[PDB]
């Protein structure tokens, strides 16, 4: 039915909307989570 | 016993009483010994090897004939027949065409649910040969993205005999929901954009669409009429209704449970 | 006995039925 | 049996179902009268 | 592949269509749901010498689906082909319905005997007496009374 | 010989103990709850038959040599019960097989000694009213036999106690059947046989004489009694007639029996995910999707079941069949992760325009995809390569020309565009229309779901849902 009838002539599972979302500042941000309460 | 076996076997068949004697010979077929669970004496499915062949020619009696309604009457017939309670079923070569004309008879009239339903008993035997179900598969894996009139271009490939009666079907059941389409927001068209792409540069197709459909063809254009509504609406023939809710509500809501 | 069995649990329906309007009519009026 | 005494050995099942049933239901109803009744004479 | 055994005209495959219809008779009570009209049109033929037949097996597909006021219009209408089969345990409830419409029907006749009255069905009363006088061979009469109050009769 | 002989008598009285105790409890306190509790339609013994599905597939497989359970079947199947002397008789032999298993030898019935010991439950004056008890105890030839999974000479003895079982059947609707409702504990018995005697015909052929009396064995619902008898044999017949591939399921479809209203939140889960295939191989994908999704999310509560890693699998199937675009291991398991790596790389290929990729997956996974059960993908998967591709260009574009659409989708011309703007429309992908002076596809935006009264549509069920719980409780509530 109905040609549609026309003239003229790695996983990431919307983890790729996170991972190519992800790919260049955090890194040391994966063990680098707790020294911030002396200074800061 | 075995009555008028191949007497007008091949060339032609203009008998009518034969049919009825056709028939008579079936009327000893079910009262032999049995056929629905036909449990023993393997020798009574030899002739239901015959009986699957003389009903298979009594299918192109109707494809000879254009019998639809019993077309399927000798198909299911069949098809419970490779379908007998003790299947062990010799391999007649009929069979895997005989299903390619059940498989386009079926394609043809819009019975896809029948279709995808079919496939599920013959896993290796429809795709990795039976080019009579691989030609049905193959045009149906055409008939999914966008190949359904470069079908038709593909139409010169028939491994059997001609084919034509469930084309003919296929012709008619593309152009008229190409009719059905064309009266939807595809608005109007000029006749030279029905000429090249629908298919075949001007016979009497013009003459299948003007008397089946309209669209006659004014000054230059093939012309649309309305295809629109009102949209009315009260929302107020709820708020009879609605209030039956409400005292439901309360009704329910209130009463010792 | 077999028939007055169905007759005797005809008789245990309704007179068990209106036990129950009955506490809906006594609950009703101990709230006021 | 299976003309004559069946006909009422499966009604008087329901029956006794009903019946079965609604004790249940009758006794939740008798506590909750109960529980408002030494609430009023208090 | 026995749907459309019940398409032909001739009276020699119609007395084998009911040597078909009670081939099939067993399991397949689900398929004839779309096989209204095909027991239907085959009872409303005068040609066909066993549509009473035609009944009893629409009693038993009816019965499947669960329409048990149209298997009982049906068991009606068999006739003696119905009247002759009361050894199951099928029908034992389909007269269940019978005697429970029964006594309904004749209680709404004991109220206003006097003009319009709903005719009962003698073919409804014709298993009635006739259970009746199972009643009276099966040596039970605590259940031969039982029925005589049941019935206001 | 010194290592394993002192290793010999702390194993026996393990299960001489709670093993022992348990069903004690159980067929005393069910059976007060049969000569009492009247509305005993759900006992509280009912959570231990949901004991009984978890206690004896963990608790014993063999009767346990070194005499430890190979006793308790000569003296749980040695009762009579006259009555309360000679039931105390019995009390009595709670206690005294018990030094017949420890200082003496137990009475050993290698699966085969049990259906002659069922003449002990005919012997002197025994009790045939007990078929709750008597039912337990027709399971109870299986439960050590069964559950061992031996399926080796002794199916056909698994078959000939189910037919003694099957013959309580008979005694549950011939002889007297006042109103104990025991049907529906039998009914989870005949699931436990059936349940094995499924896998027995699985080892054997076709099961039409089981056809013949699971219609009939489903014919006596809904008249003489209907909870849960009824649904566990519908999944039991539908199962095989899935597992056989015929035409069966318009069968399915118009067997109108689908609604025994609950299934305890675990029969009822798997049923909408063995009717969410029938319905999704007629190419019906939304309505099937959205009871896969309700499927996987009734009763997932265990860690990969089998089942739950046969729906998780099925499940992006169909939405990989209309062509949004999950994947797949955000709920993964250590059961699952064998199973996702074929399964892994076929739901990549669908959003890049690689197929012969795709075409080379599927022949370097087709073995593990046949093993699946899902052969027919690829008749209706290479649709959906181009159906997923034009409807995230609709989502993308509002107004589309056909002369761009072709040439970003590497369709070389502003034909092949709209050879993909046909049918979608009728499929039901987008909104779109296209006009024939300009050849763009533009699509609308929805607003008025509050203008309209689209929210207190959907409240009315919500309202109507939450009323039924308030009158569950109250109903439910005062058994003291």
């Amino acid at each position: 039915m109905s040609e549609k009838k026309q003239p003229v002539d790695e996983d990431n599972w919307d983890d790729d909307n996170v991972e190519d979302d992800f790919s260049n500042q955090l890194r040391a941000e994966l063990e680098k989570h707790g020294y911030k309460m002396e200074t800061s | 016993m075995y009555e008028q076996l191949k007497g007008e076997w091949n060339r032609k068949s203009p008998n009518l009483s034969k049919c009825g004697e056709e028939l008579g010979r079936l009327k000893l077929v079910l009262l032999e010994l049995n056929f629905l669970p036909t449990t023993g004496t393997k020798l009574t499915k030899q002739q239901l090897i015959l009986a699957r062949d003389i009903l298979e020619i009594g299918a192109q009696w109707s494809i000879l004939r254009k019998d639809i309604p019993s077309f399927e009457r000798y198909m299911a017939q069949l098809k419970c027949y490779y379908f007998d309670y003790k299947e062990q079923l010799p391999e007649s070569a009929y069979m895997h065409q005989l299903l390619g004309l059940n498989l386009l008879f079926l394609l043809s009239q819009n019975r896809v649910a029948e279709f995808h339903t079919e496939l599920e008993r013959l896993p290796a035997k429809d795709i990795q040969t039976n080019v009579y179900i691989k030609h049905p598969v193959s045009l149906e894996q055409y008939l999914m993205e966008g190949s359904y009139n470069k079908v038709f271009l593909a139409k010169g490939n028939i491994p059997a005999e001609s084919y034509t009666f469930f084309i003919d079907i296929l012709l008619d059941t593309i152009r008229d929901e190409i009719a059905g389409c064309i009266e939807k927001a595809y608005e109007k068209i000029l006749f030279t954009e029905a000429t090249r792409i629908l298919f075949f540069n001007t016979p009497k197709k013009m003459t299948d669409y003007a008397k089946k459909r309209g669209w006659v063809l004014g000054p230059n254009n093939y012309y649309s009429f309305a295809s629109q509504q009102q949209k009315p609406e009260d929302t107020t023939i709820p708020s009879t209704e609605l209030a039956k809710q409400v005292i439901e509500y309360a009704r329910q809501l209130e009463m010792i449970v | 006995d077999l028939y007055s069995r169905y007759k005797k649990l005809q008789q245990e329906l309704e007179f068990l039925e209106v036990q129950e309007e009955y506490i809906k009519d006594e609950q009703k009026n101990l709230k006021k | 049996g299976s003309g004559l005494r069946q006909y009422y050995l499966s009604k008087i099942e329901e029956l006794q179902l009903i019946v079965n049933d609604k004790s249940q239901n009758l006794r939740r109803l008798q506590a909750q009268r109960n529980e408002l009744n030494a609430k009023v004479r208090l | 592949g026995i749907i459309s055994l019940l398409d032909e005209d001739e009276p020699q495959l119609k007395e084998f269509a009911l040597h078909k219809l009670n081939a099939v008779v067993n399991d397949f009570w689900a398929e004839i749901s779309e096989s209204v009209d095909k027991i239907e049109v085959l009872y409303e033929d005068e040609g066909f010498r066993s549509r009473q037949f035609a009944a009893l097996v629409a009693s038993k597909v009816f019965y499947h689906l669960g329409a048990f006021e149209e298997s009982l219009n049906y068991a009606l209408g068999a006739g003696d082909l119905f009247n002759v089969n009361d050894n199951s345990e099928y029908v034992e409830t389909i007269i269940a319905k019978c005697i429970d419409h029964y006594t309904k029907q004749c209680v709404e006749n004991a109220d206003l005997p006097e003009g319009e009255k709903k005719p009962i069905d003698q073919r409804l009363e014709g298993i009635v007496n006739k259970m009746f006088q199972r009643c009276l061979d099966d040596h039970k009469y605590k259940q031969a009374i039982g029925i005589a109050l049941e019935t206001r009769r | 010989p010194p290592g394993g002989g002192e290793q010999e008598p702390p194993p026996p009285p393990a299960p001489q103990d709670v093993e022992m105790k348990e069903e004690a409890a159980t067929g005393g306190g069910s059976t007060g709850e049969a000569d009492g509790k009247t509305a005993a339609a759900a006992a509280e013994h009912s959570q231990r038959e949901l004991d009984t599905v978890t206690l004896e597939d963990i608790k014993e497989h063999v009767k346990q040599l070194e005499k430890a359970v190979s006793g308790k079947e000569p003296r749980f199947v040695l009762r009579a019960l006259r009555m309360l002397p000679s039931t105390s008789r019995r009390l009595n032999h709670y206690v005294l097989y018990k030094a017949v298993q420890g200082f003496f030898t137990s009475n050993n019935a290698t699966r085969d000694f049990l259906l002659p010991f069922l003449e002990e439950p005919m012997d002197t004056e025994a009790d045939l009213q007990f078929r709750p008890r008597t039912g337990k105890a027709a399971s109870t030839p299986l439960l050590p036999e069964v559950e061992a999974y031996l399926q080796l000479l002794v199916v056909i003895f698994m078959m000939n106690s189910k037919r003694y079982k099957e013959a309580q059947k008979i005694s549950d609707d011939l002889m007297q059947k006042i109103s104990t409702q025991n049907r529906r504990a039998l009914d989870l018995v005949a699931a436990k046989c059936y349940y094995y005697h499924a896998r027995v015909y699985e080892f054997l052929d076709k099961l039409d004489v089981v056809r013949s009396f699971l219609h009939a064995r489903l014919r006596t619902a809904t008249l003489r009694h209907d909870a849960d008898g009824q649904a566990t044999l519908l999944n039991l017949l539908l199962r095989n007639y899935l597992h056989y591939s015929l035409y069966d399921q318009a069968e399915k479809l118009v067997s109108k029996s689908v609604f025994p209203e609950q299934a305890n939140n675990n029969e009822w889960a798997r049923y909408l995910y063995y009717t969410g295939r029938i319905k999704a191989i007629q190419l019906e994908y939304s309505e099937a999707r959205r009871t896969m999704t309700n499927a996987l999310r009734k009763a997932p509560q265990h860690t990969a079941v089998g089942f739950k890693q046969t729906v998780h699998k099925l499940l992006i199937v169909v939405e990989l069949l209309l062509g949004e675009i999950p994947d797949r291991l955000q709920f993964r398991q250590p059961s699952l992760k064998r199973s996702l790596m074929p399964y892994f790389l076929l739901t990549q290929a669908v959003r890049t325009g690689n197929l012969a990729k795709f075409n080379q997956v599927l022949d370097q996974f087709g073995e593990k995809f046949q093993a699946d059960g899902t052969y027919t993908l690829i008749i209706r998967l290479r649709h959906n390569v181009i159906k997923t591709g034009v409807r995230m260009i609709s989502l993308s574009y509002s107004r589309i020309s056909l002369a761009d659409i072709a040439q970003k989708l590497q369709l070389d011309s502003p034909e092949d565009a709209e050879f993909i703007v046909a049918k979608a429309i009728r499929d039901g992908v987008i909104e779109a229309s296209i006009n024939h002076e300009k050849g763009y596809v533009q699509s609308k935006e929805m607003i008025d779901i509050y203008s309209t009264r689209e929210p207190q549509l959907a409240f009315h069920q919500r309202i109507s849902f939450c009323l039924d719980i308030h009158n569950m409780s109250v109903k439910a509530m005062r058994f003291p």
